[PDB]
């Protein structure tokens, strides 16, 4: 709502710019993170796309695989690029890019936001120029992904740290309600044990966790 | 059509930037000095005036990055952001140093003559330097590779530019840009220098009986290029780049300051979001103070403010659309922390 | 033989040795005679423990037939010194020092397993030289057996008096007895 | 068997042991017998830890029923010679050579545990040989007796001759004993409610 | 290109302020503006 | 410059930049001069063997 | 089979596993899953097109 609140002003005329404020979903498997974002882009007639960050890892020509990004929103888009720069970027299993130090450091330049240069309707070849340029400010992007490890991170951190000896709580049976109540407690230290990048974490500044 | 000062520049950028004088003094003398080599582009005299390139140096969240951005703000020439870590050696698939002039010459509309007079500023350089070297024998692609193709970019070269999106092969399709002109800002969170700096300051003679015994901005403010050749610069790189801007860290008054004297402070900008919505927001003295404790205490620096702010107004901000007569909205310390919730006032 | 252990990070795989992973846990184990080099392992050992987070509990624990007792006081002045709680288990037994060092924990952090046997006893020691360097460690001893009870009874919350009279000689007790006797707050029967 | 811990580092992950660990926060440890190996390690350390930081503190622990005097006195001097103000702190006992490196540390900065105790007596000797040689022996030990018991009351404070009566036999001491004697400056009951650091 | 850093530095000040300065027609640079122990002398005219 | 089939470049765009100077008279950029900067940048690392292709 | 396989373990009650288990792509493509696919090369879009997945 916010941040399509400021599309729908986007003068605003005061001395004050509305930065974009991204989304970190965490969650396990088959939770509902894809979901979330479809529903909404159904409720919202904007393009929804999606994409897969392990995909990227190469870290080879990763301007050209973001890039890419962009374009298949373009497509859904009709090729508007007011209508492309409202809609919604899903991007999946951030966690495994963490440990791809450049992947990360290109994903936030488009997350911050940044023109893109697509290429207009294919095309067998064609001029730079008519190129069409897009901003990625004003789209809204998504992470979402599976951080396994870090819910042993916050009990750690939170509870003692303990694990292996007798008073050590180990009493796990696959439950689930622990992890849950955990990962609510999520900050941006544990986020950083488990690899994630500062500056990464910094434009996500929303955590929502299933 | 009189030139800006650089005390108007310098006023320019406080209004987004707090607490970086040095830097800010730098880059406005540099800027007012690009604008003054380019009006004399005919320059009939016996001299060339030759560009002094930039090097910035401070931790994260220091306000590098912003102050690049607080530049094509008010910037006229073609003004680009890079990131040095996707650069690699030419022959490598990783990247090459000619996209970043291609980035440059979209900001200029593709006029050549329009980039030439151009600013460039290159983020994560520290990336490059040979931090745990362990000699490459085979090869050394992401660091030394990048940096020795910097050094005629920087110092002043034809370079060749593919059209758009493109990379380099016996294609013809080439339009070549001169970077005589173009000024080059470095700048990077080089971390362990201090540690390189205190070594030669305190470098002692031994450690037995007849050894003599001998701020981390107020350290950094000392540095000189043979620190910046044990951490992994080319001396060659140096040169290049011979002025050098220190950034001190953001103290706990410095972020309280950050979230309301900016133009676009986090606190202006929800202000501004409830009163769009016909509600008032006002934030106490002491819940600014609370947050950048919480920042603070995260290690998060200004970046983490956001997302203080965020978790404080979540909600807040889902019942007030839905909420009707309430004209003001009022958080307080306690607020913060959680213990309760913002004050509503209803008219 | 030491087994090494694989521990998974974040991203680097990092090999422990099984008790050096144990005491990234804050856990240390008190085996063996008491004597001034293995004591001061374990005081090397809290003090680290301290230094890196002093708000979380540290765990003890003990399977030894006793020894000096220096030692042992220097270790339990040390876990009465630091922020940390210090927990005692005993696992085999706890000999006079084992059990003064097991009663010394943290109130509610004393635990003990089933099986375990706890002994308490006067302190020992012996010269042999002139008289009055024999009368002089006589009263030393003497002193450090008057505030070794003094201790006992402090944290088994009993009477002095009655320390003293079951310390005169060997006194052998189960995890059961040293639960009513003020030793152990609980025993782990299960998980 | 020592165990090794893991130090979060700039540059990553180090390894270190434990003894090392401490050491690098301004900590050494005197157990055992005073001989001239540990002497020379602890030497090693202090000149080491002088170079690295000479104006922290440095705290050594004292836990040992004493040994040979030369070894201490190269311990004794060094911390005398050096910047830094050596802390010294008694767990478990300090015999004569482990109570004159106690009262040696730096005025103030001298501890003592609560269930400590600190014993002193004169040296201990002798020698078979010739009546010749066996003088010569005798007048050195009897001049490093002297020499300590000086050191002894300047570091203590007390009387020349308060000392040489105490010392002819083993006198045993305890932590309040030693304050009022002043071999030691204060006792170290809690780390949270006496902030000496 | 040393000799370039060391002019920009000892002038770095003087080139933020000189243009809002009025009325100077002269600036001297003395050996112990490089020290840093004395600032340029500037000429009113 | 690359080695003859890689992404970088290739040798003979050096003589395009002297054609370029010469506007496309070939007669008379055979007699042209070449200056080739960076040349201690092309090495290998000390190695005869040559485990791997230096492109570079 | 790395996704499904977790080796075999060394001791007496431990399963251990030959060649002939190996349990080669015969039985071994119905477990696949899209992350699998994505792997191969294919785009996750791709496959949730595709739900049915016959198997040979
Ligand atoms: N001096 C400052 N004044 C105002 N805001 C600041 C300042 N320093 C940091 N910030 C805030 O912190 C955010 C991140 O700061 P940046 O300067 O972008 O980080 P950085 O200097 O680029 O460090 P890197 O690039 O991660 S190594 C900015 O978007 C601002 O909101
Ligand atoms: N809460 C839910 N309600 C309805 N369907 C769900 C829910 N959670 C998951 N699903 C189902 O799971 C699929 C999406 O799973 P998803 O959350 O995208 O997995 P992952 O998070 O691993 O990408 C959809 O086909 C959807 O039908
Ligand atoms: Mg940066």
């Amino acid at each position: 709502y916010n941040h399509y609140k400021r599309l729908r002003n986007g003068d605003t005329s005061n001395g004050v710019e509305l930065g974009k404020s991204n989304i970190l979903l965490i969650g396990p498997t088959g939770s509902g993170k894809t979901l979330l974002a479809e529903t909404l882009a159904r409720l919202l007639d904007v393009p929804f796309t999606m994409a897969d960050a392990t995909t990227l890892t190469e870290a080879g020509y990763v301007g050209e695989d973001v890039e890419n990004i962009i374009q298949k929103l373009l497509q859904k888009s009709d090729y508007d690029v007011q209508k492309a720069q409202r809609g919604i970027v899903y991007i999946d299993e951030i966690d495994k890019i963490s440990r791809g130090e450049g992947v990360q450091q290109a994903l936030l330049k488009l997350i911050e936001g940044t023109v893109a240069a697509v290429p207009p309707q294919g095309g067998r070849k064609h001029p730079q120029q008519e190129f069409l340029q897009v901003d990625t400010s004003k789209i809204l992007f998504i992470c979402g992904g599976a951080f396994a490890g870090l819910d042993k991170v916050i009990s750690h951190r939170v509870e003692t740290g303990s694990g292996i000896g007798f008073g050590a709580t180990v009493k796990a049976k696959s439950d689930k309600a622990s992890e849950g109540e955990l990962l609510a407690q999520v900050e941006p230290e544990d986020l950083i044990k488990f690899g994630l990048i500062p500056e990464f974490i910094g434009r996500l500044p929303v955590v929502a966790t299933l | 059509s009189a030139l800006p000062t650089p005390h108007e520049i310098r006023n320019h950028l406080d209004d987004y930037v707090i607490g970086q004088e040095q830097a800010k003094k730098v880059l406005a003398v540099a800027v007012y000095n690009h604008y003054k080599r380019l009006r004399n582009g005919d320059t009939s005299n016996g001299v060339e005036l030759g560009k002094s390139n930039i090097l910035l140096i401070g931790p994260t969240g220091s306000g590098k990055t912003l102050l690049a951005e607080t530049l094509a703000r008010l910037l006229d020439v073609p003004f680009t952001m890079a990131d040095a870590t996707t650069l690699t050696e030419a022959g490598y698939v990783g990247e090459d140093v000619e996209n970043i002039i291609q980035k440059l010459l979209q900001k200029s509309d593709y006029d050549v003559q329009k980039a030439q007079r151009g600013i460039v500023y290159i983020d994560e350089i520290d990336k490059i330097s040979r931090k745990s070297d362990n000699p490459s024998i085979t090869r050394d692609v992401s660091g030394e590779g990048v940096q020795q193709a910097l050094l005629k970019l920087i110092e002043g070269t034809v370079a060749a530019v593919p059209p758009q999106g493109g990379r380099k092969h016996p294609q013809q399709e080439f339009l070549q840009v001169d970077t005589s002109k173009i000024l080059f800002i470095c700048g990077g969170a080089f971390a362990g220098l201090d540690k390189v700096i205190s070594h030669r300051v305190e470098t002692g003679s031994g450690i037995g009986f007849g050894a003599t015994v001998k701020s981390e901005g107020e350290l950094l403010a000392q540095v000189e290029p043979e620190d910046l050749i044990k951490f992994g610069l080319i001396p060659e790189f140096i040169g290049r780049l011979p002025v050098v801007a220190t950034l001190n860290e953001l103290s706990e008054e410095a972020l309280i300051q950050i979230l309301k004297e900016p133009k676009n402070a986090l606190t202006k900008q929800y202000q501004a979001l409830f009163n769009l919505e016909g509600v008032d927001l006002e934030f106490r003295d002491e819940a600014l103070d609370a947050i950048a404790k919480k920042a603070m205490a995260r290690k998060t620096g200004a970046r983490g403010l956001r997302s203080i702010v965020e978790a404080a107004l979540l909600d807040t901000m889902y019942d007030l659309p839905s909420m009707e007569d309430v004209e003001k909205v009022v958080i307080d310390e306690s607020v913060i922390d959680g213990q309760s919730e913002p004050l509503l006032i209803y008219g | 033989l030491v087994p090494m252990v694989i521990e998974q990070t974040s991203r680097g795989e990092r090999s422990f040795d099984i008790y050096s992973r144990l005491l990234k846990e804050r856990v240390i184990f008190l085996t063996g005679q008491v004597e001034d080099h293995m004591a001061n392992l374990i005081v090397a050992q809290m003090l680290f423990l301290e230094a890196e987070n002093p708000e979380k509990d540290i765990y003890l624990y003990i399977n030894s037939p006793g020894g000096v007792i220096t030692a042992g006081m220097s270790i339990y002045d040390t876990m009465q010194f630091i922020k940390p709680d210090v927990s005692t288990i005993c696992m085999g037994q706890a000999a006079s020092m084992g059990a003064f060092l097991l009663t010394a924990g943290a109130k509610g952090k004393r635990f003990c397993l089933p099986n375990s046997r706890v002994m308490i006893h006067q302190p020992l020691g012996g010269y042999q030289g002139q008289a009055t360097d024999i009368e002089i460690h006589a009263r030393e001893i003497l002193k450090v057996k008057g505030r070794m009870n003094e201790l006992m009874a402090l944290h088994t919350g009993q009477s002095l008096e009655q320390i003293e009279r079951d310390t005169e000689r060997d006194r052998f007790l189960s995890a059961p007895e040293a639960v009513e006797y003020g030793l152990v707050d609980s025993i782990l029967t299960h998980r």
